[PDB]
């Protein structure tokens, strides 16, 4: 018995060392991810500003702004970690994803899944829910290329194959280092909100068309950075 | 389309034939398993006697 | 209008040719599975009868 | 199985299997928690907690301690309830519902209370 | 001298030479280990006195492994010499294969992804474990046992799902016993799987597998800089 | 023995000693009694060598 | 190194170091998992498993245990094989290729068989 | 070094001073290695530790 | 409360019911605190617990 207890003590000490080391390194990556969120914010602010200007100089007939006549299929992009030891992160994200699925079902739309991260992919594979496409290997440290690819795929699925009449993104926001809540946002079709009381080259409508996909890519990128900070 | 319709008809005919063959084989099985279990019953009864 | 109808036909029919090939395959598989399930049920009933006669003896 | 019946023995063995798997996973549950297990094992551990708590019962002799009167659960109801628990028919109910409950009907009552 | 007690007792179990009539006495001593500790004093004494050990572990018994032979700890030093040629051939490395499977399962418990070889090893080991499960008072004749182990070792269970393996054995062993008893008779009389018998058994298994039923919120909004639509 | 596990992994031969070792209620007596019961077919042969 | 030669000693000590590191890591692997290790430590764990299984051998007197006949591995062949294992020239083969195999030729035969 | 060894896997995220300490220790440990029956005079030890 | 506090020590957020439980327990524990050599008559105990 004493031999087993000594071995258990050694194993627990080793696990304690590893876990404390990863706690400190997770603090470091929290700092880095929050720094990246801050760095990416100004681009999002300015692109939002010029998107508002273009909308003010646009007819607002772009497909990504008009709800389909009879939406029957809605896509969902679930953002998750690609490695474990993050506690309830993936569990919370997928619980919110299932709640969104239930809400969509009550609204008559069957969800079609896009997944970012390996853990959510395994979670959905266990319950035999089909995933159209999934990306993995960057949730710890996402780049803009990954977000651009995700947004392009989602936009292509929206424009269309069967396609989807709507699309949501489920991801964990970083409100504070103490709180990380899972949320779901509709990324298309984008509603138009009126605020209250410029020249264009070559014309404001083509610029709006070229910029809306860019805006969706930027928002997907911001969601990925928020998810990375929350995961850390 | 004509060839595909003929393929469907052939598939249905072959499915009927294969189901008949499978049912015949399963009936022969059922019979043999029943005979084996009856022999086991006789053996158990004689052991108890 | 005739070219139009010919177009319609070709399109749909080639669609129904694919659909009928898939239907042939799927129906063969489904009927084979039903036959296997019926055979398994018959053999299970045979084993049940065997166990019942064993218990009766 | 020759004495208590096939259904009773099967349910008992499945419950024991789930609880043994939970005990084997304790080594990881203690350090990392439920979050890091495989999904099959996660579901198993959830219904294992519910089974472990459902085996609790409000006994008559416990009244003097708790005030709540004791409850009797016949064998048939116990077998049915634990068959449902193992099959996962109650994985949506909170674990708190299975404390000292003694019965399927009273389980539904407490779940409605929660 | 407790060791001299158990040794003095067990060492009299022997296979006598032909000059002494060729008799034998097979000893199955039973030892109750406290708290699954095979490293205690009397257990280790009796293990060192005996020719092999079957370690029945409560954890395995609860997991479904009945009888609960911890394959890794258990061993028979007579080994193949105490088996008919058929089972010696179809189960030559079964114990070491199962021990390796248990080691891999313990190691690969949390592996996110595994090599194809390791996954195949895990599947084969799980099917073998299910095959080795056996209800109480349900003895199998040696020929039935060699056919059952043939299903697992040779990979005929690879396609069958794990949860159904136990049934697949039983049903098959019924079918043969009811329809192809020549295989059992050949194994029993000749004590080996002849090539013809092995081919016939493979054909029977492949035709049987055909007829076997396996159980298997907020909105992203574009702000427009005007007061009304 | 009549048990697949024992006859396949840890075979018991005539004349050698197989220690059935385990905790309470693990199946030791079950294994031994099954071994004894499995010898009825050999007994009925009437052959002292079997 | 003054007796068996520096070549033998270096391989023996590298094998001992790899196995000791694997023994230390077995605590983390069983609970945290394999993917949470360092890349170097992960590759070392693979090497260590293969080295442990290559230290096994089909012994002549153990034909009864395994059925297969025994093998005799010359000392120089052992040194070369374990040097390669520690350097990773056999890291791409599956683990079972090294189990109960008596030398490099038999290792290649088993790898081609698997 | 013995306190920081757990970070050999994630050195990339360590502070520059911590990385320097880890690298220094990984070499001091080698520095203290010594073959059998090969004692070093005190001056050689002084130079080695220097 | 003694287990809800442990759960909340690492839970990202708490429901309203869990928050109420935590806030009531953190005050009950403080209420049961009592200085040394200051026993309270039963009437005062019942009032304090009330
Ligand atoms: N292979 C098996 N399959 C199913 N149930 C089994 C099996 N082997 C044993 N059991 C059951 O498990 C329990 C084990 O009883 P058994 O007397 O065989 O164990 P034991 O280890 O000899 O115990 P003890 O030390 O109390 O005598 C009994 O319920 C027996 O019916
Ligand atoms: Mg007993």
């Amino acid at each position: 018995t004493l031999r087993e207890l000594r071995g258990r003590i050694r194993s627990a000490g080793s696990i304690k060392k590893i876990t404390k080391a990863q706690e400190l390194i997770a603090t470091s990556r929290i700092a880095k991810a929050q720094a990246r969120v801050e760095a990416a914010r100004p681009y999002a602010a300015e692109i939002t500003n010029m998107l508002t200007e273009l909308a003010g100089a646009s007819a607002l007939d772009h497909p990504l702004l008009v709800e389909r006549k009879q939406p029957k299929r809605a896509g969902v992009l679930v953002v998750s970690s690609d490695r474990g030891l993050c506690g309830a992160y993936n569990a919370n994200v997928l619980r919110r994803a299932e709640e969104l699925f239930s809400l969509l079902r009550d609204e008559g739309k069957d969800p079609v899944l896009y997944v970012v991260g390996r853990k959510a992919l395994g979670y959905f594979s266990f319950r035999q829910r089909t995933v159209v496409e999934s990306w993995t290997g960057f949730s710890e440290r996402p780049t803009y290329e990954n977000a651009r690819e995700i947004a392009d795929t989602l936009v292509n699925a929206f424009m269309a194959i069967l396609g989807v009449d709507e699309l949501h993104i489920v991801f964990t926001e970083f409100r504070s280092m103490l709180s990380q809540t899972a949320v779901a946002r509709r990324a298309a079709p984008m509603e138009v909100e009126y605020v209250g009381e410029y020249s264009f080259e070559p014309d404001p409508e083509t610029l709006f068309d070229a910029l809306l996909p860019r805006y969706i890519a930027t928002r997907v990128y911001a969601a990925l950075l928020e998810a990375a900070a929350s995961e850390s | 389309l004509a060839d595909a319709d003929a393929m469907h008809a052939k598939a249905l005919a072959d499915a009927k034939a294969e189901s008949e063959k499978v049912t015949e084989e399963a009936k022969q099985d059922s019979e043999r398993i029943a005979a084996q279990l009856s022999e086991q019953a006789g053996s158990e009864a004689e052991r108890i006697k | 209008a005739e070219r139009e109808a010919m177009l319609a036909k070709t399109a749909a029919d080639n669609r129904k040719s694919a659909e009928q090939v898939a239907a042939a395959q799927a129906d063969y598989e489904k009927e084979m599975a039903e036959a296997r399930a019926q055979a398994s049920a018959l053999r299970d009933e045979a084993r049940a009868a065997g166990r019942s006669v064993v218990d009766e003896k | 199985p020759a004495i208590v019946g096939d259904e009773h023995y099967r349910v008992a063995q499945e419950v024991i299997r789930i609880l043994q798997r939970y005990k084997d996973l304790q080594d990881i549950i203690a350090i990392l928690g439920i979050d890091e297990l495989s999904e099959e094992d996660k579901q198993l551990v959830n219904r294992a907690r519910r089974i472990e708590r459902f085996l609790s019962q409000n006994m008559m002799a416990a009244e003097q301690f708790t005030g709540q009167p004791g409850s009797t659960v016949p064998l048939k109801e116990t077998i049915e309830a634990f068959d449902k628990l193992t099959k996962g028919e109650f994985d949506h109910l909170p674990e708190q519902a299975f404390f000292l409950i003694g019965g399927l009907d009273d389980l539904a009552k407490k779940a409605e209370s929660l | 001298d407790v060791f001299y007690l158990h040794s003095r007792l067990l060492e009299r179990c022997a296979k006598l030479s032909d000059e002494l009539g060729g008799g034998s006495m097979t000893g199955l001593p039973i030892i109750e280990t406290k708290a699954n500790d095979i490293s205690a004093f009397i257990p280790t004494n009796v293990i060192s006195i005996t020719d092999g050990q079957c370690f029945l572990e409560s954890d395995l018994f609860n997991q479904g492994v009945r009888p609960a032979i911890n394959v890794g700890v258990s061993v028979s030093r007579v080994g193949g010499a105490a088996q008919i040629k058929a089972m010696k051939e179809v189960a030559g490395s079964l114990r070491l294969d199962l021990s390796q499977y248990r080691e891999l399962e313990a190691f690969a418990a949390f592996a996110s992804d595994l090599d194809a070889a390791s996954k195949a090893q895990l599947d084969r080991g799980a099917r073998l474990v299910e095959l080795l499960k056996q209800p109480q008072y349900s003895p199998l004749a040696v020929e039935e046992q060699v056919v059952a182990i043939f299903l697992g070792t040779q990979g005929h269970l690879d396609s069958v799902p794990v949860e159904d393996v136990q049934r697949f054995e039983s049903e098959l062993l019924e079918h043969v016993k009811a329809s192809h008893s020549d295989i059992f008779d050949g194994i029993r009389e000749t004590k080996k799987l002849s090539e013809e018998a092995e081919e016939k058994l493979v054909s029977v298994i492949n035709e049987f597998k055909k007829g076997f039923q396996a159980s298997d919120l907020e909105k992203e909004s574009v702000k427009v800089r005007k007061p009304a639509p | 023995t009549g048990i697949k596990a024992i006859d396949a992994m840890t075979p018991i031969g005539r004349g050698q000693r197989q220690l059935i070792i385990g905790d309470r209620k693990t199946g030791k007596t079950a294994v031994c009694v099954d071994t004894i019961l499995n010898q009825r077919e050999a007994w009925l042969t009437g052959d002292p060598k079997q």
